[PDB]
This record gives structure tokens, C-alpha cells and sequence, in this order.
RNA sequence: CCAAAAGAAGUCUUUCUUUUGGUUAACCAGGAU
DNA sequence: GAGGATAAAATACTATATCCTGGTTAAAGGGTT
DNA sequence: AACCCTTTTATATAGTATTTTATCCTC
């Protein structure tokens, strides 16, 4: 429903996320461990603060500066990327990191009771065994060809 | 879910709230607090508003 | 917490020696730790009410 | 003194143990940097 | 008494004190002194423990030494720690922000088993901080103190238990190491006495026996006599050392290859080694004298060895046979009991020095470590001992230990009795000791063995209460750690004056008496029957001829803040806790004035809390002015000693020192020849002698309120000056060129009046909040290469003229006149932190009269702000046309039991106007005891009632019956103590006359001028836009959880919405309130708190599909 | 059975699958939320949770690396097994193993303990929170006063 | 939304135009009711 | 003698009133530029 | 000779709830 909220609110529904969701939120991605540059104190490209995936640091300015002006607006700079608007949108964009190999969330394996485990019937000892590379698990075996 | 997420144990709250996939329909004075609406209570009923 | 069978036998105006003095603190702090323990659970129960 | 006259002001004084921690009064001007409080209400409020 | 130069202050004591109270501050010297080893630590061990005199860095090194290989080709070792000079005085250590230590060397040697060519060397060990002679140590300028900790001595613990099913009881023993594993014996529903080595899991204790090397023949010919150990083994289940180590292997190793060899590298590693396993000496000798083990002979190692747990076991199980004594083979017999773990015999006291020297221990460690991994990658034969030695673990070590402690804490220098009482502290919370949360209610009482060790009043009131405490007045420490007091030892009913200090267990084992108790002149008491304290601190009636010993005095039981409060045996325990606790927040005033009635312990705590200037040595004065005095000793030399004058303290207060001697008198080694803070010729004066009237009037001083008469205000009375410190420095940073000057961009010159040629405001100058004090600006960085701009700065030489000035602003609610300005600076190599080039201070005077809201307190516990302060023509006035000081409420004078005050109140009177007894014809019955000297005194006498000896109710009716007239013959209070007043607002006489005296009230340092806040709009946070808190910056009162109840419960919507949206964080609602507040028209309607959105956006990052629908 | 059934069920009902316990993207809060700020003297002022993304990232780009330049298959899964202790430290640090630790030896705040406990945003800034035109001061007894 | 600079008008000091600049957190400790 | 069922113990997580102010915010080593 | 990355046993109880495990009963 309502994104932003203008205050007539009918619900509040939680449920899971599916990386497709996650990857439909993000304006972009995270793969470089960087945050700002010291040297002239404006954050750095595909960083943590990266200006083209959150927004400007300042009102109605893009990254290269061919932009300063309010008569620019919902235009995305050609050069540095950088969309022209307000600051206010960087604490509204949100990013993600695209994972080389996958993950399991702890909420749903380590708080007791188990939500795995009972999902899968392991117990949380094999369980943890499996995750972390310490012992290997049968994941399907073939009974038509097995006999 | 969200008052019982905000009285305690709120990760557990919700994690089982997350996979049962609950729907919060803003009825209590806690959560229209939180939320920052009208508790419906005293002058905030629709009698008196 | 049982009584100490001796007992104190002077009044404040008169002035207690030092073992009835020293024989006073024991209630006395266990006085003030009871009621710094109560105030706090006091709150708690407050707020689960 | 025109501005704050019949201009309530809420007093409040933690912890509020109970719905009297909270009041209402009218405000007058007092030389000092301490608020006076009407020897009534300290019951209430549970304020020596 | 003793001090060459004090004020005559006459006693009203009866008994006599046979030992003088020793240094107050002895606990702190003496237990660091042992740990760098001074000749004058050597001589008093020389007195008492001179077999084996070893200081602690000695023990630590002596410990570590010496260091080999695994092939033990090559050794390392320690010895001789030295130190040289400290490298600047104190003062100059303070000024410079420079730490007080002494560089340290050792001698290193190295030996090679194979060649035996010895190398040694000096080598330095860093800077070691140095104790002063007040007992503080000076820490990057500021003045840290240590505190000892009470923690729980190693040893063996037995203790019993109740069980739910069996309803029998369970009998357990503990073995605690200092450093080392844990094996807990028990006993437990089905007879198995089974041990729980290392904490893994129960086991029978033959499996443990048998590892040992015992047949099961030997187990049942030595403990072969409880049922519990026979039915054990004849049920155990295996047999033989490899089968009993292996199971005992299974149980500690997690499923680990079952090696029979490793069982033993196991066992033996974990208890019987002396590298992961230690009980220290304290450990040892509680351990030998629990189990009576070998005592003739001294300590000579601290490990545990097979006959102290198998001694430990006949030790449990004859425990819960029944047996009430013990004997083991080659040892003395011991009682059989339970051990109590709030014992002063079993709680240890870590000291200033032990505390030092386990910091030390782990940085040797850390260096033993990195020398025996730098050994074998070094070549042999090319090995000296300079470069095995890491030296920055120490260093590092003992550097993080005076910053990040919470047993290392800034000195408490609101007043001297403030820092007197924090360096005879002790903390039972910190790192090894109980948490403040934590903690029951069993260990904050207060045990029968703490008399005379700990006082029981003093103690803080908060959730603190029972955890924190003080040393008495006579206790010392012992080199176990363990507090003793001096007894005066009877000898067939004749009280001998020969003072032994005992312990917490001789003291149990011994009767002991009372110091009040009716000595005859010739040491024998005067009836027979005298309370005495037994084993278990039972308090009795004796017959005069059991008595083994007796107190030095009354007053024995207190420690220094609690010995100050006169009538003390008059004030209820909760009062007089109060009462303590609240001398030590007083304020010092600008001019100071001892009690008319005290108790003769302000002189010794006031010189030795050491903010006085004592005479070094007899002589002369031959200069004195407000900045020195220059004394002439009797050979040739002269001393000049210089003065503190308005110096801030670590609390914000002043720290005045002013001469009180003269250009022509002599002085003597030991008198007093300058003031301090709080002191009045030597003698500690916290606050003001105020006349006061104990009646309710007009219900102003209603409910704890105080009223003032308007003369403490013109006359200065109750004023103080408090100064504040403001700092501010220049550093490179990569751009570079942090400078301080006047040029400062966007301020015009009305706003750089004061600031002199260089920045700094000028001195003299007044400031209000906001001004600029010291002019700074910092390169504004975005360096950017714009083609105009950055081609003009390259070639043609524009300038970056970058700068955004980070200035120093005196922050909210602040003013005062500047009265210092000290800047440092990178070009006269002065000593300041890497990357900084210049560093700046300013300090800000401010003088503060007492005004409503202001606390007040006496000594007794009787504290409260001041409701009022009415001019001088209306207030209550004696016969004679004397207005009274302060008016104080009857109703809170009885029902809270400290009539004490009322007492001081009399006497006060009598000090005041003075009194004489006329013995024309026999001296009367009730001045048959008062000593002599006191049958008349002067006005404005000074007079002093010990703590628990002093003036009796009978000499007060009398010194109130006889007593001077003002001018004329006219007596203004009555042998009852009460005066007519008359009613000052109406004029006519109070119907009944009303309590007037003299009280000793003191200010506390709870100003309102710190307290009121107000706000409209100002800063608001980041991450939520909620407004900021606190005085400094601006800040909104919280309106918190419980607040938003009652306004539910009121039914209130409309106020709570408001509150919570428009006045918090609506970024919005807030600026289209503003508008509509300034322009008249209706305030418009909230929208949405900004925290929801974050909260949302917080969920969102956990993987949450947290949607809002409609 | 009873206990795994509720699991079961919550699963079953929903349209929501149980894909979602495994995680592939991982999303990064907007840098408003998380800012670091400038203090005086060039220093830098972290939100604590860069350290932990900046942690996230480093071993997802490793292990993209090392995978792409080919590598025997023990390495490999070295790599994953600290990716995912590095992704468990960011969701909830602490709740297996060692807390990952700062400056100090202090342990991090993770993105769970932003919402648990008397500090959490919930009772903490969502049900109290500080408010403009308010004031505080000591007060005194005032017999003059009507009530 | 404030500060600085420049220009115009009037008042003997306000308004209009242009340019530039322009807030933290977490821990530990100590107190109070 | 072997397997299933029930007590037991053994660990795992949750919670413990309100408000205010003051001092700190890394060092050491390896590899690289 | 100066950057960039990396990495570094206890004074608690009380309540409940879930996983072993250990032993007892049954076939
Ligand atoms: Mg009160
Ligand atoms: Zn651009």
C-alpha cells in the first residue's frame, strides 16, 4: 500500500523477504569497502556512501558538478550518474550486496526453539554442523536406480 | 505484533510473527501511540471527535 | 532477622553505648538495601501491569 | 505577563507512579530560579 | 594535642586514649612503597618480617625468571630493579600535563649452556609512574587515585546445603586457586563423594583417588571409615592408574584421542604444575592452617599436592559424619565446620601495590612470550639480551591500567575530606569482584567481624549501598591482605597497655570488652560484669576475670568522615549514614570558620589530608606574602614554600592557600603555616555557626524547606567561587595548518573586541554564553580542481584561502570573568601529543551567593533547600534586638531520631555566649566529673565532644543553668534552652518561648544556578530528529513511558499527540507550528513521527518485508 | 509432533515459502541511518555498523576472487564458512562464538541490538522521546499560591 | 531557518536584490530524588 | 539381552524504576607504494 | 620512508523451556 506514509493507515503486515525483494528495494549495488575520501572529503564510487546508488550529498548538486541549480530536477547526470534532487533521500535508498556464495539468517537458525531444525527435522548440533563446513549432508539419493 | 514486539522479547516476537505472516490491524492505545495517531480512548473516540 | 536477646536498653536521649550502636546498623542497613530493591521492583511490576 | 495569563502549564515529576504526577496549573512569574509549588499538592506528586 | 602549633579546643573526654591514631593515609604509601622495594619499607619488615623481605617487582621477576628453551641451550634472567630520579617535580608534572614516574632498570642476563659466555646488561624498562607523598598519583596532569578492593581470599571452602527430596543435608567443598582450575568435592543424594574437576561434569571421586596411584586396598585402609567412601568404592566400577586416568581423560578432553600419556600431561599440568596452577602465599597459608597440614615450617612453594585433597576429602566426609574434630597424619588437629565467605578472615584487601603488580605480571607474560618466540628465529651465538626484550606489552599494560579502570578513579577533590575518604576507600565491585546488579542482599549487610575494620555508617545510599565502604580510624593491613586492629591485652584483670593487632580470627577466638567500661586507676575494673563480644560476635555479660582483651578506645568502630559528627550516640544509624555521606559534598566557602563544637578529629584529618603547609623544618620566618613564605632554618638555609592560589580543582571548586603567619614568628617541624581550602587555622571548617530557631513559621519552612535571613547574603557569608576550564588545540590533519589567529571568516569586529592580537580573549575580560574565547580555523578541504580556479592557483598564485573556523565558544549557561590563560605550543618544544601543534586553555571565574533552592545541610543529617530568604527587619529577633540566622521545622526533628542536633543546638549557645560554674562553697554534683578548665569558659570558646565519649544530658542542663550575659544583666535563654521571641512581621511576642542556639550548617554543592533549563526550539539529533539533551547543548525533557500513561489515564489525546508528533520529531509540524504560532493562526494537524520511518527502514535491513497497507 | 506442526502450519497456510531462511542479497541501510560525522582535528566519528558491512564485504569480494581465479575446493570452503560468520555478526553479534569486537575490546552493535532492550528504538525513541517547550528546575513551597 | 560581503531607497538604521557559508554517536564512571 | 519410556540433569534465553553530568574514542606487525 | 590491511574462571537469582542422557521397565 502506502510507501511513505501520508498518515490514513489501515495495516501493518510483516512477512518474509525473498532476495527478489531485496533486490527490488535496492537502487543499486555495494562492492567496494569504501566510505569517503580524506583527501577531499566526498564519498567514493560503488562505496558505502556511494552518491549515485543514495542520492547527493547536497541539495540539487550531482557528483561531477555539471548540475547546481533548481531548475534541474528528476535528471540523471550522464557523466557521474548522480541523480539531481533533494538530500533528504539519502536516508530513503537503500542498497545491497550480492552475496558470491549463499547464507542462512541466524534468527531462524540459532534462536531456540530451532525454526530449521523443526522445518527440517535436524537437530540443532547436525545442523550446525552442515552450515559452518564441518560435515557433509545427503541432499537426494535415487531408490529407481538404487536397487 | 507490534505492541508485543515492543513489551518484550522482541526478537522472538518477531521471528514467529515474520513466519506466520501476521497482520496488524492498529486497534490498541500502544500502537497508535507508536504510529502516532489518536488512541481511542476518551476524547480520541469517534462520540466525542 | 531473628532478635538479638540482650537487648538495647538505653534511649536516643541518653546516648547507646557502642555495641548497641553497632548492634542498630545490622536493621538499619538491611532497611535501606529492602527498600532501594523494592522500589525497583515496584516499577517492573507497574509496567507488565 | 498578558501572554501567560489563563495559559495552563503542565507539571510533572518522575517517577509517575500514578495519573496525579501529571497537573495542570496556571502559571505566575516568581523572582528566583526555583518553581513554587502550592504545599497542597506535594501528596500528590509525592514531593517533599 | 601533639601538633606544635593548634588552637586550644577543650575536651569534654572522661577516658584516656592509650594509642594516638596512626597516619591516615598509611594504607596508600605503605602498600606501594612494598612494591618498589624503599629502604624504609626494608626497615619496618625489618621489625616483624624480616625473614624474608622481597618487594614485588622482585617477586615478579624473580617469578619469571628464568627464561629457557625447549632444548635449554640458552637462559634468560632478571634482577636488581632500580630507579632513578623522577624526571620534573610534582608541580611541574601537574602544570605540563606531563606524568609523574621514574624511569626503571633491570639487569638482564643472558647464559649459553654450551658455551658459557655470559652477556648482561641494564636494560630500561619504561617510565613507571610514581606514588606522591598525599598518597595520588599524577596521571597526564590530573591527580587519579587507586582503590583497594575487598575480594574473596584462595583457599578451601566447605559450606552445607538442604535438599528438596532427601530433605537431609549436603555437604560440599571448594578449592578456589589464584589463577588456576577449580575441583569441587560434594556429597549428593545417594552416598558418592564425587568430584567436578574443572567444572565438566560429576564423576565419583575413586576414579580421581585411584589416578593419583592409590590401590583401592590403600583407599579403604585410610578412608575405609564412612559409609559414603566404602560404598563409593565398593560400587566404583573400574580399577587400575592407565583405566581411572583414561575415564578421567574422557570426562576433561572433548572427545580427544583417548592417548593414555596424555592423561598424566593432563592432570598433572592442570593442578600439580606451577606454571597453570598457583595458590600464592595467602592461598598456601589458608589452606595449611584450614587443614592443619605442616606449619612449623615455612612457605616454600604454592602448589596443590596430593596430601592437601586427599586431606581435603577426610575432611568432607568426616564433616558430614558428624565429627567435630580432625586430625591428619604429621599435623596439628583442626576443628571440623562450615567456612562463611563474609568473614573479614576470609574477605582479602588488594591494595594500591598487589593491584600494580598483577598488571606487571601479565605484561612480564606477554614479554616472556614474544622472548621465547624470538628466540629460536634468532640465530644462535648472535644473541644478547637487548634484543630478546620486547618492552611495549609493560608498557602498554601499565598504561591502560591508570586510564581504564574502574579501580583507578579521578580524585575526588570537592573539599579535602572528600579526597581523605576517597583514599581510604573500599570497593567490593570491580574487575574480579562482584557486580553492582548482581549482588543479594547476604553481602551488603554488615558482619559481627567488621567492627573496628569497616565502619558501618558510612556507605553510599544509592544501589551502591553495602558494596562501598570505608576503613576505620586504627585499622592497618597485614602483608596478607588482611585487616587487623590494636587491642589493649588484661592480664588477670589488670588492663595492660600493651596493644597487639589482631585479626578477624583471633579476635573470634578471644573475649573482648569495651573501651568505655570503669577502669580504677590501677587497670581493674570497677564491677565484675562487662559487655564483651563472643565467638560469633554474641555480645554478653562476663565476670571481670575471663576478659582476654578491650578496645584502645570508643571510637574505634568509625572512620574519619563519621568520627566529625558530634552527639553521634544521639542520631539514628539512617541520619547519621546522611550526615556523612554529606560532609564530604560541602563547598569550601571564600572565608572559613571552625565549629564552635567539633570533636577534636578536624585537626588530624586536616593535616593529614594534606591540603595544608606544614613546617618542614624549625626555623624563622623571614618574608611572608600571599604568593610565598620564606622560613630561615637554624643552620644557614632557607626554604621558600609557594602558595595555590585560586586553583581549580578536579570538581570545578577553588583551591586557595593563604599564610597565617607572621613576618617575625618562629615556627616549629610539624606546625601548620598556611590554610587551605575548608580549614580555619589548621582545622577543618566545612560551613557556618548560624543562629537558629527550631519553630514553624508561616510554612515557608514547611516539609523539609529552610528559611534564610537576607545578612548571609549581604554579608558574604555562604558565598563560594567556582572555575571552569576551557581547552581547545591546533593538529596538522592531512590537508594541514590548523591555525589560531583573529582572522576568522563571516565575523564582523564587534564580535573580535576582546580577543588580543593572537587570538585569546584578553584576561579580565567578562563573557557571556556564545562569545569567542580562543579564535580558530581548520582548512575547509573539498579540495577541487575547477579548470579557472585550480589553473590560477598552480601558475598564476591564487591562494586556497580555504578555512572554516572550528572557534572556541563559551557553551550554554556559562560566564564569569577570565582570570587564566595558559597556551602551550609546538615552536618552545613543550611536550604535547603527537599531531598537535599548539594547545590553548582558558579558565572562567564566577562568584555565587546562596540563593532559593540552594541545599543546605548540617551534620546530622538534616538537610534541605532553602524556601526563603526574608530581609532582615521581619524576622524572629531575641530581647535584645538580635535577628536569628535560619529558622528550622519542629516537625522533623522527632520523627526522624536525630535529637542529636538539638543537643549541638544547646551547647552551641553555651560555646557561644561561654559560662562559668561557681564553686563558692564545693563544686556541684553534676560538674563532679566535667574535667577542670571547663568550670568556666570565654565567649566564642571552642569546645569538643569525642564521638562516643562526650558531654552527658546533666552537664548540659547545668552549663545551660550558669551562663553570661550579653552587654547588660540580661539572660536571653532560660535554663530550659528557650528564648521570647518576638514576631519580627507583626511585632508582637511569640506566645511561648521558642529553641534558639547555634548550628553548624554547611552548603552542598547542589546549586540551582547548574539545575533550571529551559527550551523552545533548538538543536535536534540526526539519526532521528527528536531534539538533543542535556544543558550544554539545549535539549528537551524526556516525556518517557511512564509519562504517557497518565495522560491515557486522563483521557487526554489531543496533549499526547501534540507531544509526541509536533513537538518531537514531525520534521514538518514543527516549523508549520512555528509559523502558525508567530502569525496567529491555527495550529495545523500533526503528520508522522520520523523514528517510525527508521524503524521501519531498521526492520527493512533485517530481511523484513515490513509493508504498510490500506 | 505438536511443536513441529505450528512450523509446519505457519508455512503451510501462507503463500509465503520457506526460501526466504536462506539468503542470497543482503540489503544496507540507508547512510543517514548508519553516519559517520567529522570531528574537529580531521578525525571521524563511525556508526559501528560500516565496520561490520565493510567486514561483509571484504570477504564476499575475497571469495568472489578466489573463485574466479580457480582454487582447490578446502580454501573455498574456508572462505564461505567466514562469509557467513561475518553475515551472522551483522545480523546479531555475539550469538554464536565470540562477539566480534572494536576499538577497546568492546563489542559491536548489531542491527538486532538497535531494537532489544531499555536502549532499543522501540521503548526508548518510539514509545518516550524529548519534546520541545519543556523545562526543568528544583522546586520550593509555595504558601501564597492558590491551588 | 541564521551569519558575512556588495548595491539601491529612506530613516539616521529598517526594507529589497545578488554571492558564499552554515551537525554527532556509543561506552565507562560518578551523583540525585 | 535389547529396546522404549520416563525421570534427571544440563544447557539456553529473558527480565530487573526515573533523571542528570563528565572523561574517551587504539597499537603493532606485514606488505606495499 | 610513508600508506593499506589486519587483528587482539564467579560472588546472581529466578523463572521457563528444550535438548540430551541414564536408568528403569517391558517384551
Ligand atoms: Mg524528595
Ligand atoms: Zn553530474
Amino acid at each position: 500500500g502506502a510507501m511513505l506514509d501520508v498518515n490514513f493507515f489501515d495495516e501493518l503486515r510483516i512477512g518474509l523477504a525473498t532476495a527478489e525483494d531485496i533486490r527490488q528495494w535496492s537502487y543499486g549495488e555495494v562492492k567496494k569497502p569504501e566510505t569517503i575520501n580524506y583527501r577531499t572529503l566526498k564519498p567514493e564510487k560503488d562505496g558505502l556512501f556511494c552518491e549515485k546508488i543514495f542520492g547527493p550529498t547536497r541539495d540539487w548538486e550531482c557528483y561531477c558538478g555539471k548540475y547546481k541549480r533548481v531548475r534541474f530536477k528528476g535528471i540523471i547526470c550522464e557523466r557521474c550518474g548522480v541523480e539531481v534532487t533533494r538530500a533528504k533521500v539519502r536516508r530513503e535508498r537503500m542498497g545491497h550486496i550480492e552475496l558470491a556464495a549463499p547464507v542462512t539468517h541466524i534468527w531462524y537458525f540459532k534462536g531456540v526453539p530451532s525454526r530449521l531444525g523443526y522445518l527440517l527435522d535436524l537437530a540443532p548440533k547436525d545442523l550446525e554442523k552442515i552450515i559452518y563446513f564441518a560435515a557433509y549432508v545427503i541432499t537426494s539419493v535415487d531408490e529407481e536406480m538404487r536397487h | 505484533w507490534l505492541s508485543a514486539a515492543s513489551f518484550q522479547e522482541t526478537t522472538r516476537v518477531l521471528t514467529d510473527a515474520a513466519i506466520n505472516c501476521r497482520s496488524d490491524k492498529l486497534n490498541g492505545l500502544k500502537e497508535n501511540v507508536i504510529i502516532g495517531k489518536l488512541i481511542p480512548a476518551g476524547t480520541g473516540i469517534n462520540r466525542y471527535r | 532477622g531473628e532478635f538479638i536477646p540482650r537487648p538495647v536498653k538505653s534511649s536516643f536521649r541518653e546516648g547507646l553505648t557502642v555495641l548497641e550502636y553497632f548492634i542498630n546498623t545490622h536493621g538499619a542497613r538491611k532497611g535501606l538495601a529492602d527498600t532501594a530493591l523494592r522500589t525497583a521492583d515496584s516499577g517492573y511490576l507497574t509496567r507488565r501491569l | 505577563e498578558e501572554v501567560i495569563a489563563e495559559h495552563p502549564v503542565l507539571l510533572n515529576r518522575a517517577p509517575t507512579l500514578h495519573r496525579l504526577g501529571i497537573q495542570a496549573f496556571e502559571p505566575m512569574l516568581v523572582e528566583g530560579k526555583a518553581i513554587q509549588l502550592h504545599p497542597l499538592v506535594c501528596e500528590a506528586f509525592n514531593a517533599d | 594535642n601533639s601538633v606544635p602549633g593548634a588552637p586550644n579546643r577543650v575536651s569534654f573526654a572522661k577516658l584516656r586514649e592509650p594509642l594516638e591514631v596512626p597516619g591516615l593515609l598509611d594504607v596508600q604509601t605503605d602498600s606501594f612503597e612494598w612494591l618498589i622495594g624503599s629502604p624504609r619499607w626494608r626497615e619496618s619488615a625489618a621489625e616483624r618480617g624480616d625473614v624474608n623481605p622481597v618487594g614485588g617487582l622482585e617477586e615478579v621477576l624473580y617469578e619469571l625468571s628464568p627464561i629457557e628453551d625447549f632444548s635449554g641451550s640458552m637462559s634468560l634472567s632478571f634482577s636488581d630493579p632500580r630507579f632513578d630520579d623522577v624526571k620534573a617535580p610534582v608541580d611541574e608534572c601537574k602544570d605540563k600535563d606531563m606524568t609523574y614516574a621514574a624511569p626503571l632498570f633491570v639487569t638482564a642476563e643472558f647464559i649459553n649452556n654450551n658455551t658459557g659466555e655470559i652477556k648482561s646488561q641494564t636494560v630500561f624498562m619504561g617510565d613507571f609512574p610514581m606514588m606522591t607523598e598525599k598518597g595520588t598519583f599524577i596521571i597526564n596532569g590530573t591527580e587519579r587515585v587507586v582503590v583497594s578492593q575487598l575480594v574473596r581470599s584462595p583457599g578451601v571452602y566447605f559450606d552445607e546445603t538442604i535438599d528438596k527430596s532427601t530433605d537431609k543435608t549436603l555437604h560440599s567443598v571448594k578449592v578456589i586457586p589464584s589463577r588456576g582450575a577449580w575441583l569441587e568435592f560434594d556429597v549428593d543424594k545417594r552416598d558418592t563423594v564425587g568430584v567436578r574437576i574443572d567444572r565438566k561434569r560429576r564423576q565419583p571421586v575413586t576414579v580421581l583417588l585411584k589416578a593419583l596411584g592409590w590401590t583401592s586396598e590403600q583407599i579403604v585402609e585410610r578412608f575405609g571409615f564412612s559409609e559414603i567412601m566404602r560404598s563409593t568404592l565398593e560400587k566404583d566400577n573400574t580399577v587400575g592408574t592407565d583405566e581411572a586416568l583414561l575415564d578421567i581423560y574422557r570426562k576433561l578432553r572433548p572427545g580427544e584421542p583417548p592417548t593414555k600419556e596424555s592423561a598424566q600431561t593432563l592432570l598433572e599440568n592442570l593442578f600439580f604444575k606451577e606454571k597453570r596452577y598457583d595458590l600464592a602465599r595467602v592461598g598456601r597459608y589458608k589452606v595449611n592452617k584450614k587443614l592443619g597440614l605442616h606449619v612449623g615450617e615455612p612457605i616454600t612453594s604454592s602448589t596443590l599436592t596430593e596430601e592437601d585433597v586427599v586431606a581435603t576429602i577426610e575432611y568432607l566426609v568426616r564433616l558430614h559424619e558428624g565429627q567435630t574434630t580432625m586430625t591428619v597424619p604429621g599435623g596439628v588437629e583442626v576443628p571440623v565446620e562450615t567456612d562463611d565467605i563474609d568473614h573479614f578472615g576470609n574477605r582479602r584487601l588488594r591494595t594500591v601495590g598487589e593491584l600494580i603488580q598483577n598488571q606487571i605480571r601479565v605484561g612480564m607474560s606477554r614479554m616472556e612470550r614474544v622472548v621465547r618466540e624470538r628466540m629460536t628465529t634468532q640465530d644462535v651465538e648472535a644473541i644478547t639480551p637487548q634484543t630478546l626484550i620486547n618492552i611495549r606489552p609493560v608498557v602498554a599494560a601499565i598504561k591502560e591500567f591508570f586510564g581504564t579502570s574502574q579501580l583507578s578513579q579521578f580524585m575526588d577533590q570537592n573539599n579535602p575530606l572528600s579526597g581523605l575518604t576517597h583514599k581510604r576507600r573500599l570497593s567490593a565491585l570491580g574487575p574480579g569482584g562482584l557486580s553492582r546488579e548482581r549482588a543479594g542482599l547476604e553481602v551488603r549487610d554488615v558482619h559481627p567481624s567488621h567492627y573496628g575494620r569497616m565502619c558501618p555508617i558510612e556507605t553510599p545510599e544509592g544501589p551502591n549501598i553495602g558494596l562501598i565502604g570505608s576503613l576505620s580510624v586504627y585499622a592497618r593491613v597485614n602483608p596478607f591482605g588482611f585487616i587487623e586492629t590494636p587491642y589493649r591485652k588484661v592480664v588477670d584483670g589488670v588492663v595492660s597497655d600493651e596493644i597487639v593487632y589482631l585479626t578477624a580470627d583471633e579476635e573470634d577466638r578471644h573475649v573482648v570488652a569495651q573501651a568505655n567500661s570503669p577502669i580504677d586507676a590501677d587497670g581493674r575494673f570497677v564491677e565484675p560484669r562487662v559487655l564483651v563480644r563472643r565467638k560469633a560476635g554474641e555480645v554478653e555479660y562476663v565476670p571481670s576475670s575471663e576478659v582476654d582483651y578491650m578496645d584502645v578506645s570508643p571510637r574505634q568502630m568509625v572512620s574519619v568522615a563519621t568520627a566529625m559528627i558530634p552527639f553521634l550516640e544521639h542520631d539514628d544509624a539512617n541520619r547519621a549514614l546522611m550526615g556523612a555521606n554529606m560532609q564530604r559534598q560541602a563547598v569550601p566557602l571564600v572565608r572559613s570558620e571552625a565549629p564552635l563544637v567539633g570533636t577534636g578529629m578536624e585537626l588530624r584529618a586536616a593535616i593529614d589530608a594534606g591540603d595544608v603547609v606544614v613546617a618542614e623544618e624549625s626555623g624563622v620566618i623571614e618574608e611572608v606574602s600571599a604568593d610565598y613564605i620564606t622560613v630561615m632554618h637554624d643552620n644557614g638555609t632557607r626554604r621558600t614554600y609557594r602558595m595555590r592560589k585560586f586553583a581549580r580543582s578536579n570538581h570545578g571548586t577553588c583551591a586557595n592557600q593563604c599564610p597565617i603567619v607572621d613576618a617575625g614568628d618562629r615556627v616549629e617541624a610539624g606546625q601548620v603555616i598556611a590554610d587551605g581550602p575548608c580549614t580555619d587555622d589548621g582545622e577543618m571548617a566545612l560551613g557556618k555557626n548560624l543562629l537558629v530557631a527550631i519553630m514553624p513559621w508561616e510554612g515557608h519552612n514547611y516539609e523539609d524547606a529552610i528559611i534564610l535571613s537576607n545578612r548571609l547574603v549581604e554579608e558574604d557569608v555562604l558565598t563560594s567561587i567556582h572555575i571552569e576550564e576551557h581547552e581547545i588545540d591546533a593538529r596538522d590533519t592531512k590537508l594541514g595548518a590548523e591555525e589560531i589567529t583573529r582572522d576568522i571568516p563571516n565575523i564582523s569586529d564587534e564580535v573580535l573586541a576582546d580577543l588580543d592580537e593572537r587570538g585569546i580573549v584578553r584576561i579580565g575580560a567578562e563573557v557571556r554564553d556564545g562569545d569567542i574565547l580562543v579564535g580558530k580555523v581548520t582548512p575547509k578541504g573539498e579540495t577541487e580542481l575547477t579548470p579557472e580556479e585550480r589553473l590560477l592557483r598552480a601558475i598564476f598564485g591564487e591562494k586556497a584561502r580555504e578555512v572554516r573556523d572550528t572557534s572556541l565558544k563559551v557553551p550554554h549557561g556559562e560566564s564569569g570573568k577570565v582570570i587564566g590563560i595558559r597556551v602551550f605550543s609546538r615552536e618552545d618544544e613543550d611536550e604535547l601529543p603527537a599531531g598537535v601543534n599548539e594547545l590553548v586553555r582558558v579558565y572562567v571565574a564566577q562568584k555565587r551567593k546562596i540563593s532559593d533552592g540552594d541545599k543546605l545541610a548540617g551534620r546530622h543529617g538534616n538537610k534541605g533547600v532553602i524556601g526563603k530568604i526574608l530581609p532582615v527587619e521581619d524576622m524572629p529577633f531575641l530581647a535584645d534586638g538580635t535577628p536569628v540566622d535560619i529558622i528550622l521545622n519542629t516537625h522533623g526533628v522527632p520523627r526522624r531520631m536525630n535529637i542529636g542536633q538539638i543537643l549541638e543546638t544547646h551547647l552551641g549557645w553555651c560555646a557561644h555566649s561561654g559560662w562559668k560554674v561557681d564553686a563558692a562553697k564545693g563544686v556541684p554534683d553534676w560538674a563532679a566529673r566535667l574535667p577542670d578548665e571547663l568550670l568556666e569558659a570565654q565567649p566564642n570558646a571552642i569546645v569538643s565532644t569525642p564521638v562516643f565519649d562526650g558531654a552527658q544530658e546533666a552537664e548540659l542542663q547545668g552549663l545551660l543553668s550558669c551562663t553570661l550575659p550579653n552587654r547588660d544583666g540580661d539572660v536571653l535563654v532560660d535554663a530550659d534552652g528557650k528564648a521570647m521571641l518576638f514576631d519580627g512581621r507583626s511585632g508582637e511576642p511569640f506566645p511561648y518561648p521558642v529553641t534558639v542556639g547555634y548550628m553548624y550548617i554547611m552548603k552542598l554543592h547542589h546549586l540551582v544556578d547548574d539545575k533550571i533549563h529551559a527550551r523552545s526550539t533548538g538543536p535536534y539529533s540526526m539519526i532521528t530528529q527528536q531534539p538533543l539533551g542535556g544543558k550544554a547543548q539545549f535539549g528537551g525533557q524526556r516525556f518517557g513511558e511512564m509519562e504517557c500513561w497518565a495522560m491515557q489515564a486522563y483521557g487526554a489525546a489531543y496533549t499526547l499527540q501534540e507531544l509526541l508528533t509536533i513537538k518531537s520529531d514531525d520534521t514538518v509540524g514543527r516549523v508549520k507550528v512555528y509559523e502558525a504560532i508567530v502569525k496567529g493562526e491555527n495550529i495545523p494537524e500533526p503528520g508522522i513521527p520520523e523514528s517510525f520511518k527508521v524503524l521501519l527502514k531498521e526492520l527493512q535491513s533485517l530481511c523484513l518485508n515490513v509493508e504498510v497497507l490500506s | 509432533a505438536l511443536k513441529r506442526l505450528k512450523v509446519v502450519a505457519a508455512f503451510q497456510q501462507s503463500g509465503n515459502s520457506p526460501m526466504g531462511m536462506v539468503l542470497d542479497a543482503v540489503p544496507v541501510i540507508p547512510p543517514e541511518l548508519r553516519p559517520m560525522v567529522q570531528l574537529d582535528g580531521g578525525r571521524f566519528a563511525t556508526s559501528d555498523l560500516n565496520d561490520l558491512y565493510r567486514r561483509v564485504i571484504n570477504r564476499n569480494n575475497r571469495l568472489k576472487r578466489l573463485i574466479d581465479l580457480g582454487a582447490p575446493e578446502i580454501i573455498v570452503n574456508n572462505e564461505k564458512r567466514m562469509l557467513q560468520e561475518s553475515v551472522d555478526a551483522l545480523f546479531d553479534n555475539g550469538r554464536r562464538g565470540r562477539p566480534v569486537t572494536g576499538p577497546g575490546n568492546r563489542p559491536l552493535k548489531s542491527l538486532s541490538d538497535l531494537l532489544k532492550g531499555k536502549q532499543g528504538r522501540f521503548r526508548q525513541n518510539l514509545l518516550g522521546k524529548r519534546v520541545d517547550y519543556s523545562g526543568r528546575s528544583v522546586i520550593v513551597v509555595g504558601p501564597q499560591l492558590k491551588l
